[PDB]
């Protein structure tokens, strides 16, 4: 052997379940000798899948013992420094895969966060956050759920990750830093922003315009974009307020992909209140009359498609004086 | 379809 001596649970005790998490921390080569050790591997991934199956169809497995045990292990495979267009993915899936789908964990019925809170503290989700930055996807898909549940049942880490994030795309945006998961975090934002408590504490509006408006300017936006247009419809929708800085914004930091503009506008005219409307309207169309032009014709036809939304029409017919001679005539 | 959280 080479990780002790154990088995399917049938038996019934725990103190079998711990082992197993617990030589589900012997790591393996996937990298610099792919070929080593491959029957050892089948055993480890079969275990991690025994467990998996274990712990979602049979409840009251999980309790107090088994919490440190549990997290230790899952911070004893995903915490590793990571390597560097197409893609690396990572060689280690094939456990790593069910590492991260064993401890959703935080998913079954009978977790006490309340037992949990001990081990998963800031010293844990920082370095969870610290993995953010893997080029493979489909692991990122997996943190942001992850990461998307931690904070959602830990009151207690919610303060620490927000300021976390910041840091992230502050560093993204200012000191220049490539940060490479940042559409998967801004979709985690957009929840946390439609949770926002009214009013707009003055520090989410301030996230706004220095965080969120600069990403519109950046290079790689076409890359996260939808997910950025979340975050600010959501916002543009909690206070209706920040409509005129936003559009503005929008509008300086506008340029082909005319058209995801095009859509987080609209998206955003669907959301606009009359009086913030005419704050903007004047810039705006003269803006848009200039993209039914626009001789990349995908854009001319996004911009013609505005016409077809009825609340859109409205607001141009509740104003149509100072908005229809931008058209001719 | 990721769930909003009462932040």
């Amino acid at each position: 052997v080479l990780l002790h001596i154990r088995d399917v649970p049938p038996a019934d005790q725990e103190k079998l379940f711990i082992q197993k998490l617990r030589q589900c921390c012997v790591l393996f080569d996937f990298v610099s000798d792919p070929l080593s050790d491959l029957k050892w591997k089948e055993v480890k991934r079969a275990a991690l899948s025994e467990m998996v199956e274990y712990i979602t169809h049979n409840r009251n497995v999980i309790t107090e013992p088994i919490y440190p045990e549990v997290v230790h292990m899952f911070a004893v495979n995903m915490f590793r420094t990571l390597p560097p267009d197409e893609p690396t993915l990572e060689a280690a899936w094939p456990h790593l895969q069910l590492v991260y789908e064993f401890f959703l964990f935080l998913e079954s019925p009978d977790f006490q966060p309340n037992i949990a809170k001990k081990y998963i503290d800031q010293k844990f989700v920082l370095q969870l956050l610290e993995l953010f930055d893997s080029e493979d996807p489909r692991e990122r898909d997996f943190l942001k759920t992850t990461l998307h549940r931690i904070y959602g049942k830990f009151l207690g880490l919610r303060a620490y990750i927000r300021k976390q994030i910041n840091n992230i795309f502050y560093r993204f945006i200012y000191e220049t830093e490539h940060h490479n998961g940042i559409a998967e975090l801004l979709e985690i934002l957009g929840s946390i922003i439609n949770g926002f408590a009214l009013p707009l504490k003055e520090e989410h509006k301030i996230f706004l315009l220095k965080v969120l408006l600069p990403l519109h300017k950046v290079k790689s936006l076409s890359v996260y974009h939808p997910q950025l247009a979340y975050c600010v419809v959501q916002f543009l929708e909690k206070d209706s307020t920040l409509t005129e800085p936003v559009v503005m914004a929008l509008l300086k930091y506008w340029p082909p992909k005319e058209v995801m503009f095009l859509n987080e506008l609209e998206e955003i005219l669907d959301v606009i209140e009359p009086s913030e409307f005419v704050k903007i309207m004047e810039p705006l169309f003269r803006q848009l009359a200039k993209c039914v032009s626009s001789p990349h014709f995908q854009v001319a036809e996004r911009a013609l498609y505005y016409w077809n939304n009825e609340y859109i029409m409205s607001l141009i017919s509740d104003n149509a004086a100072k908005i229809l001679p931008i058209m001719f005539p | 379809r990721l769930q909003p959280i009462p932040e």
